[PDB]
RNA sequence: UAGGUAGUUGGUGGGGUAACGGCCCACCAAGCCGAAGAUCGGUACGGGCCGUGAGAGCGGGAGCCCGGAGAUGGACACUGAGACACGGGUCCAGGCCCUACGGGGCGCAGCAGGCGCGAAACCUCCGCAAUGCGGGAAACCGCGACGGGGGGACCCCCAGU
């Protein structure tokens, strides 16, 4: 079984395109995040959301924050809305796609 | 509605002992409530206590000694580093060792005087003096 | 009234918003952030200014008082405005003549406004023809240009 | 004056006011449309840092290839079905996906002529 | 910093391993490109004039430089912008003294004096390894200097090893392997200039570098990065480290 | 100041670049931001830091160092490792200067000095001996950078009558 430098398990199918890190000619290098999908309307792209807490200092309380990014969605792991995904960083793929989906966790619920 | 069974207890205690009573009943009884009674006892603020079961979450009988000035809950439950205690002891207590400040450290519930001996921190839940 | 509104642990955003919302019911802050003093101020954020006097006048004092305070009309140079300025001292008005250049400061009252029984005046004369007025009033120096 | 810098419109739809001017290191050049002719012409450019770029402008031969690695320098006739642009196969513009019709069959171009200054192809099967 | 490269340097914004007085004057020397990098090396003038004191102004330090008096790594250097760096052997052959450049215990550079029969070898760490035309092996060293080895000894020279070469000639002798049991001397970081033996090596995925755990003489386990540990001898060091 | 976007968001095949990219092009779709403030207006060079307060905080970011941008306003190219170049080149707009009336030129937000504006800010000085930079095999040569003085109730420290 092939690894790419993440110590995780590959997908159970084979792809076509060359913009896939598992089966093609793409290289991943950088940050490694984790979120849940909020749309996949256009072709081969998703939108992933993650949440964190900001700590104000004058009032000493917390505050909820978000971050929405866009990721390439190779045809061997095509992710729908409402499921956890691991995403990695690589070169610019379009005007606003700079990440790629590598593994899907918890499909349905 | 009901949101905090620990605050109700501590306000009940400081309201009762201010008019001269010698026994109270802490009705909804967690085990956090019992754990804080345990450390209010070792420092000599209350007498002896027992857990009575009534079919619905149980009650607590506690006898007072008339030995406390004020008790209450530190509500928002701020966290503290193991070297930043005096900043809070100067805000709640009246002199440089007057009374205890109860801390919910990762090894149970204890007063800040025993947290500084191990050098740990946690959430502040209450204070008695 | 209850306790106080957002005393939660994860309610930082609403607490900051309530403060920023009610800070605008102030007057020292709204007036400092919107910059309302400039845009309506004949001197334009200066401590002093210079003008050329048009006519000499006399004002009546307040109610529990009596007497006439002497003043002049100054026509500024950086703007072109016309203000009313007060000549402090015993016999000073006999040293101010028309077609003279005068220097102008504030009069130092509450909030920057006016002071005492001269209620509408808010500037005072300090220099005449590049020669201080305080001197001229008490001898000690002579007035150039006639 | 072909500036290849940033864009002037945020992904949300608001406009951007440029803060500087155009740097000389961001510019672009003209597309070198390769034609078919009876003699191939090519020029040489000096590039950023002093390098060079050979630039083909008219095409005569093809360098067609095979499955056993056997090339042959044969000349081309015309282009058919360039998927890049809709009206290239008519004007005989060779870009990179072009289907070249050599004198020994068909072939598909696998090199960039305007960048290398050669035409290479694989012997397309029927 | 607009149209081209920088050419001057300020006393305020100088590298903080130099032993210079930062308020006495305005300009410092902009070091020429050369062997080591800029956070681990020092121009050649600040050794002739400030450290050793053989000159008082620069005009009389640039007169003894271009007379063939200073021998940095066995060879004569003449310009005042040459960078001198870690594990170099500066040597004045007329007066008869030798030195070694090393990092301090707080991070600055010194001139620890060494013997004469030891002023002849220099340690070198292996940074990379590649294959060049003719199928040979090129070893790239820690101060950007190279060496070629056949394709039959590609089994003795993995990276992070250490090689001991005669200075003005560069003939290899006595490679030192990297493993558990060897003697290391730290170069940068927060454990600067501490010695010891190796206990462990730990590896991480996805880009991050790996760490090394060390044990010194009195007995204390600390750790550093793996490429900060400079292997100098196995079980007993070879360099007269201070 | 409630809706904004139509190369705008994405895909397939390409051109161009030192290089990835709707950065440009030919086709196929209908995506993309937004009451957790999008869009449009207002003001503003960003930071290390600085003033004030017992602290929580409130106010400022001229001078020293580090990044960005500009050379009367707007467009554009040649040479080079690097520029679309403050003391290098074209064109337009807006000022001024020399001319034998045919033609030529110039733009101190470099250092002193001048006018105008204003309540508001200095000498048309001496030197390459020191720190550094460019050139040279080297001794050296140049530098209003830097170094030395002149003018001024600029801020601190130590004294006199
Ligand atoms: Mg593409
Ligand atoms: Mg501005
Ligand atoms: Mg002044
Ligand atoms: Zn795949």
């Amino acid at each position: 079984v092939r690894d790419i430098g993440l110590r995780i398990q590959p997908p159970a199918e084979k792809c076509d395109d060359p913009k896939c890190p598992w089966h093609g000619h793409l290289k991943i290098h950088g940050r490694v995040f984790e979120g849940i999908v909020v749309s996949d309307k256009p072709r081969k792209t998703v939108t992933v959301e993650r949440q964190y807490y900001h700590y104000l200092k004058k009032y000493e309380r917390y505050e909820l924050r978000r971050s929405r990014i866009h990721a390439h969605n190779p045809p061997c792991i095509n992710a729908k809305v409402g499921d956890r995904v691991l995403i990695a960083e690589t070169r610019p793929l379009s005007k606003t796609k700079h990440f790629v989906v590598v593994a899907v966790l918890e499909r349905a619920e | 509605t009901l949101l905090d069974p620990l605050a109700n207890a501590l306000s009940h205690i400081t309201n009762s002992e201010r008019v001269g009573k010698r026994e109270v009943y802490i009705k909804p009884a967690s085990k956090l409530i019992g754990e804080v009674l345990r450390v209010m006892q070792k420092y000599g603020y209350i007498g002896e206590f027992e857990f009575i079961d009534d079919g619905r979450a149980g009650v607590y009988r506690v006898q007072l000694l008339g030995k406390i000035n004020k008790a209450g809950a530190i509500k928002p439950r701020f966290p503290v580093k193991a070297r930043d205690y005096e900043r809070w002891e100067k805000r709640f207590l009246p002199a440089f060792e007057f009374g205890i400040l109860i801390v919910s450290t990762s090894q149970g519930v204890m007063s800040h005087k025993e947290a500084r001996e191990k050098g740990i921190g946690g959430r502040l839940i209450a204070y008695v003096y | 009234p209850g306790k106080k509104a957002p005393n939660g642990e994860f309610a930082g955003r609403k607490l900051k918003l309530k403060r920023k919302k009610f800070r605008w019911s102030d007057i020292r802050y709204k007036r400092r952030v919107l910059r309302l003093k400039e845009k309506s101020d004949p001197l334009e954020g200066a401590p002093q200014a210079r003008g050329i006097v048009l006519e000499k006048i006399a004002v009546e004092a307040k109610q529990p008082n009596s007497g006439m305070r002497k003043a002049v009309r100054v026509q500024l140079i950086k703007n072109g405005k016309v203000v009313t300025a007060f000549c402090p001292g015993d016999g000073a008005i006999k040293f101010i003549d028309e077609h003279d250049e005068v220097i102008i400061e504030g009069i130092g009252g509450p909030k920057g406004g006016s002071m005492g029984d001269i209620p509408g005046i808010r500037y005072k004369v300090v220099k005449v023809n590049r020669v201080s007025l305080k001197e001229l009033v008490k001898g000690r120096k002579e007035k150039p240009r006639r | 004056a072909i500036w290849q810098g940033r864009s002037l419109r945020k992904p949300s739809g608001g406009r951007i006011v440029l803060a500087r001017k155009k740097r000389k290191r961001e510019l672009g050049r003209e597309p070198s449309n390769t034609r078919v002719a009876e003699q191939d012409k090519r020029k040489i450019i000096r590039t950023y840092g002093g390098n060079k770029k050979v630039r083909l402008t008219a095409a005569a031969y093809a360098n067609v290839f095979d499955k056993s690695g056997k090339g042959r320098k044969v000349r081309i006739i015309r282009v058919i079905e360039n998927p890049a642009n809709r009206q290239f196969a008519r004007r005989n513009i060779i870009t990179k996906g072009a289907i070249i019709e050599t004198e020994i069959g068909k072939a598909k171009v696998t090199s960039r002529p305007g960048q290398d200054g050669v035409v290479n192809a694989i012997l397309l099967e029927e | 910093a607009r149209k081209g490269p920088k050419r001057h340097l300020k006393r305020l914004a100088a590298p903080t391993s130099w032993y210079i007085e930062r308020k006495a004057y305005k300009w410092a020397v902009r070091p020429r490109p050369g062997p080591h990098n800029m956070r681990t090396s020092i121009p050649l003038l600040y050794i002739v004039r400030d450290y050793l004191g053989y000159a008082k102004t620069a005009r009389e330090a640039r007169k003894i430089l271009n007379e063939g008096k200073f021998l940095v790594d066995g060879r004569v250097r003449k310009d005042y912008k040459f960078p001198v760096g870690i594990m170099d052997v500066v040597s004045i052959p007329e007066t008869g003294e030798h030195y070694r450049v090393l990092p301090n215990r707080i991070g600055k550079l010194i001139l620890h004096p060494i013997s004469e029969e030891e002023a002849n070898i220099k340690p070198l760490r292996i940074r990379n390894k590649r294959m060049v035309k003719g199928a040979k092996i090129q070893l790239n060293f820690h101060d950007g200097t190279n060496h070629l080895i056949p394709l039959s000894e590609k089994d003795n020279y993995f990276t992070s090893y250490t090689v001991l070469m005669k200075v003005p000639e560069r003939e290899i002798l006595e490679v030192l392997p990297f493993e558990k049991g060897a003697y290391v001397f730290v170069t940068q970081g927060k454990n600067v200039a501490r010695k010891g033996r190796i206990v462990e090596i730990k590896k991480f995925p996805m880009g991050w570098p790996d760490v090394v755990t060390i044990e010194d003489e009195e007995g204390e386990l600390f750790d550093t990065l793996k490429e900060y540990a400079f292997v100098v001898g196995r079980d007993k060091p070879r360099i007269s480290l201070p």
